Formats: C-alpha cells, sequence, structure tokens
RNA sequence: CGCCUCCUAAAAGGUAACGGAGGCGCCCAAAGGUCCCCUCAGGCGGGACGGAAAUCCGCCGGAGAGCGCAAGGGUAGAAGG
RNA sequence: GGCGACACACGUGCUACAAUGCCCACUACAAAGCGAUGCCACCCGGCAACGGGGAGCUAAUCGCAAAAAGGUGGGCCCAGUUCGGAUUGGGGUCUGCAACCCGACCCCAUGAAGCCGGAAUCGCUAGUAAUCGCGGAUCAGCCAUGCCGCGGUGAAUACG
C-alpha cells in the first residue's frame, strides 16, 4: 500500500471539514468524492456521503473501519447475481 | 457448446434459443456437433446468418441471406444438412470395386 | 499430539517435518532449528526427548498456531466481512479478493464448474 | 518452479530479486 | 473384580515437558506427556502465550499524528 | 484402599471448603462423587467391522476397567439399526478407580485437549450431575498414536451426592475441573 | 362357503341378515421345562461424532411398553427381558 | 465511476502434474540492444523489496550485467511430496497529486486444482522442432505469461 516514510493521505480538502465539525460540535452529513482518501481517526462518528460514480452513499464510521479508504464502503457495481 | 455472435444488432434470449431450436436439426445424423458457431448479422439488403462446426468427419461452414431474418437462419439450416449430409455419406460412394 | 498439537511425520528431516503445522514454512522452521540448536539433517525419529521438547518450548511459545492461528484469521476475515468493506463484500459472496479479473477463471475462489 | 516467487527459479522469472534470490 | 478380563493397575509417574511428575496409577508404569494442569496456557493463570497484544488494532494505529489542524 | 492423591485432596482440601461454603449440619450431607460413568456410542461398529474389540481394549486401558457392551432397544431404519446390535460401550468407574481416572483426566488428559480452553459451564443437570464429552481418545496419556486405528470420543458422566448444581459445581471446581466461565 | 377375534347380542349361555370391521391355513430346537436374576413406554434435564429417534447419566413416570402374527381378554406380586 | 462486472461458453497463452526432476551452494560460455530529473558501478542500513551514500559514462571506454539451461558438490527418495504455486491472512517497499474500485514488488503465514487430459485439434523437414535465458519498442508505474528481436544447447523422421 501507500508508503509508510510518506504520508497517511487524505485530500486535505475533506479533512478541514471534519476539523471544522470537531470543533463548533459535530455533525452533520459530508457530501465527497474522495474514495481515495483514508478514513482517519478524527472521523470517527461521522456519516459521510460517498459518491460512487452516481450516488452519494452514507457511510457511518466506527472505530473498527479507521485504517480503510472511503470508497470501500461505497460500492461501485450493482450486481444481483446471473439468471 | 452453443454459441451464437450477434453482430453490430441486439438480439433477444428468446431469439438465440430459436436459433439453438433450429440448428438441433443436424442431430439428426447422429454426429458429434462440435462447438458449432452462429454468427447473425444485418447488411443492406437483408439480415445473414452464418455458421461454421467441426464434426468428426470434417467442417460445415455455411450462409445464408434473406430479406427475413427467421427466413436466413432456415436457409443456413438447409446448407448446413447438406453439407453435414454429405460428409456422413460420401465415404461409402466407393465400397465397390 | 507431538508438537504443537499436530504429530510432525517421523521419517523426515526435522526442518521438512516442522512445516507440518499449520503456520509454519521453510522459514519459521529455519528459525526454530537455529534458535533450539540442532541439526536440521536429523530425522524426527532421532531426536532426543530433550531436543523435542526444546523443539516443542520454542514454537508454541514463539509463534501463533494451529487452530488459534486460524481462528484470528477467521476473526481477521469475520470482521472484514462485517464493517461492509469491499474486501470483506468479496468474502461475503465467496468471490476473489484481491481485484482478480472474474469473466474467466476465477475457479479456485467459485468452486468447479456451476452448469446454467 | 518458475511460478514459485520464493525460489531462486521463480525470481529469475518474475525478473525480480530478494531474500530467495540476492544480488 | 472378575479375574482375568481386567489389565492390572500399578503405580505409575506421568512426566510432562515442563519437569512435572505425577505419582499416579496406571496400566502402566512410566508415561511421558507434552503438557500438563502444571504447564497448561489455560491452567497457568492466564498465560497469554503467544498473543500480548491488547488487540492491538485498530485506533493503536499510530504512524502518526503527523496530519494537520 | 490406595492412597490417590486426588482422593485425599477430596477429603483434605475439599471437604471442609465445601462445609464453610454452604454450611452443612452432618457429615453426609456433603458432597460426594458417587460415579464415573463413561460411555462410548460407537456404532460406527454396527456393521462394517464390528470387531470394536480394539475400543474395548482401549477403554480398558484407560480406565483399568473393562467395559460392557451396549445393545439396541429397538429397531432403527435410517441409522442401519437391526435390534440387539453391539453400538456401544460402557465401563462404570466407581472408588478407587473412579479417583484414579478423574486424576489423570484432570491432571493429563483435559490439558492435552486441542484448543482446550474448560470445560463447559452449563453442562450441569440441574440435579448436580455433571456430563462432557470428548472428541478422541488420544487425551488419556495410555494411548499413544502408534497403537490406534481410527478416532473414536466419549461420554462422561459424574455423578454427585449434590442435590443442586450450585453444590455440585462447588465440588468439582474445587476437586480442581477446570471451568471456562 | 371351513376356522379365529370384536360389534350387532336386548349386563348368564345362545341368537340372524348378501349387517359393521379384521385375521387364519403358520410358527418356535427355543419362542419349550426349571432355577436364579432383572423391569417398561414416555416426558424434562445433561452428554463428542449423534440427528425427533442409536448408546450413556439424572429426575419424574403403575403401566399408556412388551408379550412372533388379527382382535380381544389377560399380564411387572409377570405372561415381559 | 466504468472500460477490470461473473450463473456460464469459446479462442490464445503461462505454469505445472515431477527423479532426463526439485531445492540449497560454489563455478562457467552468449548475442542484440538500451541508457543525462538516464543507465547506475562500489560502500552502507535492512531477511528483502528498497532506502542512503556515491564513482564512472554525450558511452567498442562507463553502466544496465546475473546470461539460464550447463558443470562440481550436497540434500529430497516416489509420497498431492523438498512435486505444484493457486487462493487467503498479516507485515512492508516503490512509482505516482492519488493504488477502495484497480498497480507492480518483497517478506511471514496460507499451500488449491492438478497423477499427463473425451470428442476433437495445432506446430514444426535443421541449427528447424523442443528446451534456456537476455534486450527492445510502448512506458511514471504496470497487470508482459503479449509482441518484435537475440543468442545458448540441440533432436526425430520423410516408404510414399
Ligand atoms: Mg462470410
Ligand atoms: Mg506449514
Ligand atoms: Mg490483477
Ligand atoms: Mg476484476
Ligand atoms: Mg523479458
Ligand atoms: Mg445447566
Ligand atoms: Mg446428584
Ligand atoms: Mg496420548
Ligand atoms: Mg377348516
Ligand atoms: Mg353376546
Ligand atoms: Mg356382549
Ligand atoms: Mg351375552
Ligand atoms: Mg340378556
Ligand atoms: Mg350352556
Ligand atoms: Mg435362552
Ligand atoms: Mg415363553
Ligand atoms: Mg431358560
Ligand atoms: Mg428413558
Ligand atoms: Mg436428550
Ligand atoms: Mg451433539
Ligand atoms: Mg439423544
Ligand atoms: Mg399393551
Ligand atoms: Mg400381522
Ligand atoms: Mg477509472
Ligand atoms: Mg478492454
Ligand atoms: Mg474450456
Ligand atoms: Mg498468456
Ligand atoms: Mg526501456
Ligand atoms: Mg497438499
Ligand atoms: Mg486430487
Ligand atoms: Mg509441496
Ligand atoms: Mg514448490
Ligand atoms: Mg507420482
Ligand atoms: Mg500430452
Ligand atoms: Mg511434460
Ligand atoms: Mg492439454
Ligand atoms: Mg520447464
Ligand atoms: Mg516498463
Ligand atoms: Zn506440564
Amino acid at each position: 500500500p501507500r508508503s509508510l516514510k510518506k504520508g497517511v493521505f487524505v485530500d486535505d480538502h475533506l479533512l478541514e471539514k471534519v476539523l471544522e465539525l470537531n470543533a463548533k460540535g459535530e455533525k452533520r452529513l459530508i457530501k465527497t468524492w474522495s474514495r481515495r482518501s483514508t478514513i482517519v481517526p478524527e472521523m470517527v462518528g461521522h456519516t459521510i456521503a460517498v459518491y460512487n460514480g452516481k450516488q452519494h452513499v452514507p457511510v457511518y464510521i466506527t472505530e473498527n473501519m479507521v485504517g480503510h479508504k472511503l470508497g470501500e464502503f461505497a460500492p461501485t457495481r450493482t450486481y444481483r447475481g446471473h439468471g | 457448446t452453443m454459441n451464437i455472435t450477434s453482430k453490430q444488432m441486439e438480439i433477444t434470449p428468446a431469439i438465440r434459443q430459436h436459433v439453438a431450436d433450429r440448428l438441433a436439426k443436424l442431430e439428426k445424423w447422429q454426429t458429434h456437433l462440435i462447438n458449432p458457431h452462429i454468427i447473425l448479422s444485418k447488411e443492406p439488403q437483408g439480415f445473414v446468418a452464418d455458421a461454421t462446426i467441426n464434426t468428426p468427419n470434417g467442417v460445415l461452414v455455411a450462409s445464408g441471406k434473406h430479406e427475413d431474418m427467421y427466413t436466413a437462419i432456415n436457409e443456413l439450416i438447409n446448407k448446413l444438412e447438406r453439407q453435414l449430409n454429405k460428409l456422413q455419406h460420401k465415404g461409402e460412394a466407393r465400397r465397390a470395386a | 499430539a507431538r508438537i504443537a498439537g499436530v504429530e510432525i511425520p517421523r521419517n523426515k528431516r526435522v526442518d521438512v517435518a516442522l512445516t507440518y503445522i499449520y503456520g509454519i514454512g521453510k522459514a519459521r522452521a529455519k528459525e526454530a532449528l537455529e534458535k533450539t540448536g540442532i541439526n536440521p539433517a536429523t530425522r524426527v525419529k532421532d531426536l532426543t526427548e530433550a531436543e523435542v521438547v526444546r523443539l516443542r518450548e520454542y514454537v508454541e511459545n514463539t509463534w501463533k498456531l494451529e487452530g488459534e492461528l486460524r481462528a484470528e484469521v477467521a476473526a481477521n476475515i469475520k470482521r472484514l466481512m462485517d464493517i461492509g468493506c469491499y474486501r470483506g463484500l468479496r468474502h461475503r459472496r465467496g468471490l476473489p479478493v484481491r481485484g482478480q479479473r472474474t469473466r474467466t477463471n476465477a475457479r479456485t475462489r467459485k468452486g468447479p464448474r456451476k452448469t446454467v | 518452479g518458475k511460478g514459485d516467487r520464493r525460489t531462486r527459479r521463480g525470481k529469475i522469472w518474475r525478473g525480480t530479486y530478494g531474500k530467495y534470490r540476492p544480488r | 473384580m472378575k479375574e482375568g478380563i481386567h489389565p492390572k493397575l500399578v503405580p505409575a509417574r506421568i512426566i510432562c515437558g515442563c519437569g512435572n511428575v505425577i505419582e499416579t496409577y496406571s496400566t502402566k508404569p512410566e508415561i511421558y506427556v507434552e503438557v500438563c494442569s502444571k504447564c497448561h496456557p489455560f491452567y497457568t493463570g492466564q498465560q497469554r502465550f503467544v498473543d500480548t497484544e491488547g488487540r492491538v488494532e485498530r485506533f493503536q494505529r499510530r504512524y502518526g499524528d503527523s496530519y494537520r489542524k | 484402599p490406595l492412597d490417590v492423591a486426588l482422593k485425599r485432596k477430596y477429603y483434605e482440601e475439599v471437604r471442609p471448603e465445601l462445609i464453610r461454603r454452604f454450611g452443612y449440619q452432618n457429615v453426609w450431607e456433603v458432597p460426594r462423587l458417587e460415579k464415573v460413568v463413561i460411555n462410548q456410542g460407537l456404532g460406527e461398529a454396527k456393521e462394517d467391522a464390528r470387531i470394536l474389540e480394539k475400543a474395548a481394549q482401549e477403554l480398558a486401558l484407560i480406565t483399568g476397567q473393562k467395559p460392557a457392551v451396549t445393545r439396541a432397544k429397538k429397531s432403527i431404519s435410517n441409522f442401519k439399526l437391526r435390534k440387539g446390535m453391539p453400538i456401544g460401550l460402557r465401563v462404570t468407574l466407581r472408588r478407587d478407580r473412579m479417583w484414579i481416572f478423574l486424576e489423570k483426566l484432570l491432571n493429563v488428559a483435559l490439558p492435552r485437549i486441542r484448543d482446550f480452553r474448560g470445560l463447559n459451564p452449563n453442562s450441569f443437570d440441574g440435579r448436580g450431575n455433571y456430563n462432557l464429552g470428548l472428541r478422541e481418545q488420544l487425551i488419556f496419556p495410555e494411548i499413544t498414536y502408534d497403537m490406534v486405528d481410527a478416532l473414536r470420543g466419549m461420554d462422561i458422566a459424574v455423578v454427585t451426592t449434590a442435590e443442586t448444581d450450585e453444590e455440585a459445581r462447588a465440588l468439582l471446581e474445587l476437586l480442581g475441573f477446570p471451568f471456562r466461565k
């Protein structure tokens, strides 16, 4: 995965929205186009709306879903099986 | 198994299955119809049903053309039948001398 | 139930024999036999009950094993499946996990062929 | 073994180096 | 007991790998076992064998704090 | 009678601790072990190699006592069972032998169980007896790998003079039966 | 179409109809004699494989089980094992 | 975001099922090409990917570089294995603004199918086939087991 030497990557433009929410006293739904962003320990408890290419999918974040990316919880593909 | 390619056209599972039904006419001769391929297409003047099939005694390669697709599929089958039958009985033609 | 829980094949070289424990490859095998100071060439059937208890004692304490390892791997997938992440989902369908193609192949995850 | 990365033979084929094939 | 159908019970020493020795009775005088109540993890208070982790995951990742506020 | 360590442990350590813990007014009211009844429900020997003389042997080594055979009360279809067929063994350990068995079960056997995480707290009767099932007989010090043809488990009943589950727990726990929760 | 069991059959016996329902034409060398011993089905709880039901442990359980076969009578203070 | 979907079907290939083989170690013999935010000797950290140093070279000078099969020695002993390397868990490295979908690589662990393949069917007549490795275009990286080349070792058989 991303190299330990370099950062733990978050788009800066979401981190701000996250930080702004901590201070003012949380919390509202946060639309984003950042499937690439890591979920970060300060994101826990939010419910972030992740774009999949069609919808912004609501994802409530938990302490167990921390190091993962955002897009891991907003499926890109519709599949109900064959025939 | 059974393979149909519909070229620059949209066709239904209904139509697909109908092709399987027609092609079945070949099962008459009781020889292995190996990996048969039906190709359906639409020229300006009408449809085309192409097919290439390998059997233990050779290959069936033929083509039907008609204003009507269903009719083209049939005309294909005729040619396939004729060839298949030539394969199956040509060997008998020289048991004397 | 020799070491640890499993009875490692006699007749064979102890370095190969130790591989017959879940969670111990070529590598971990090379490592136990140095740390307990015994010849990897010796057949298991030729081990001092001493050399054995050493081997046993080290390995059982150094590395997570047999059932206890499988439990973690299950627990690992357990959670991945329940947080509902994509790698979790692929498990949830028995499908491939590592971004492989599924238009053809993919048989080891799927099972042998399932006719339409 | 050309498909077993964990051997010499494996790494020559993959075009790489490592523990099992050093440089 | 009925004669001739029952294996004899004699004083017997069960020797464990911890180096424990048990004075008991068996149909075999000397036995060597790989484990016992004296050295088994579940028995030995709560000897957390190999995995004294405290999970460790996942809040407990911590590499690092270097993303900014 | 034999001096066997666990037997003595009962009279020395467990006896009194129990009288403390529940306050009995009578020497006979305090919980005793009555019998340990070991059963191999088997029937993997229904027809096949109905030589389970092999198992009767194994049990006879473990308990120091030769089991007697059990046979089916009624004929049963789906298990392939004609009435009168040898499907099980049962050896009834009492007194000294019961103690000797329990000693090794507690000291050596249960330790040797794969992924052993403690006996089951809930396997109690409600009239104060305990039952527990083994998956293999390699658990006992007497049975080596070398000598076994095929893995077979067993049922162990441990029968107490206790009237209640709560009392019987104390007895077995104090004797050293490891309970998980 | 002979034989057995129940009902009809009107509380002794008997009692008809092309009245209502079922069985027999065998079997068992033990499934016979005798001595000794043993007691069921079923319910709840507990117990590796093991399940509604295999075998084991506990409690309750007079007989509802068993008794070669139909039915009836009998029957564990045994006719049952 | 998709082109990477996955009840299925077909074509092309890779790697195998092993002892004329597999692993470890030591040791040989090519050719064609490529190379200035480019190839990178040599030293250092790290099991390693790689990281840090840092010399040379507009290159018949300097580098990619080790060719591999081969040779010597040592293990495996016919076992789904010291065959095979799929799948999965975990830990890392690098490119890149960014590796969830969806990169490659490394290491621990996992260690599938597969015991030579029905009907059918392909290639090749000599430095060919078979087997073995190396380069290049594209290109940040790379899903290349593809393609275009290059040598190494080196057969069988043709009545007709
Ligand atoms: Mg044409
Ligand atoms: Mg292993
Ligand atoms: Mg891929
Ligand atoms: Mg895919
Ligand atoms: Mg290459
Ligand atoms: Mg209970
Ligand atoms: Mg009791
Ligand atoms: Mg044993
Ligand atoms: Mg008569
Ligand atoms: Mg009457
Ligand atoms: Mg009457
Ligand atoms: Mg009357
Ligand atoms: Mg009257
Ligand atoms: Mg009269
Ligand atoms: Mg008799
Ligand atoms: Mg009688
Ligand atoms: Mg008699
Ligand atoms: Mg009962
Ligand atoms: Mg029950
Ligand atoms: Mg069960
Ligand atoms: Mg039961
Ligand atoms: Mg009755
Ligand atoms: Mg009858
Ligand atoms: Mg895309
Ligand atoms: Mg494409
Ligand atoms: Mg196929
Ligand atoms: Mg390929
Ligand atoms: Mg290049
Ligand atoms: Mg295997
Ligand atoms: Mg197989
Ligand atoms: Mg192997
Ligand atoms: Mg291998
Ligand atoms: Mg073989
Ligand atoms: Mg072949
Ligand atoms: Mg081959
Ligand atoms: Mg093949
Ligand atoms: Mg090869
Ligand atoms: Mg490239
Ligand atoms: Zn011990």
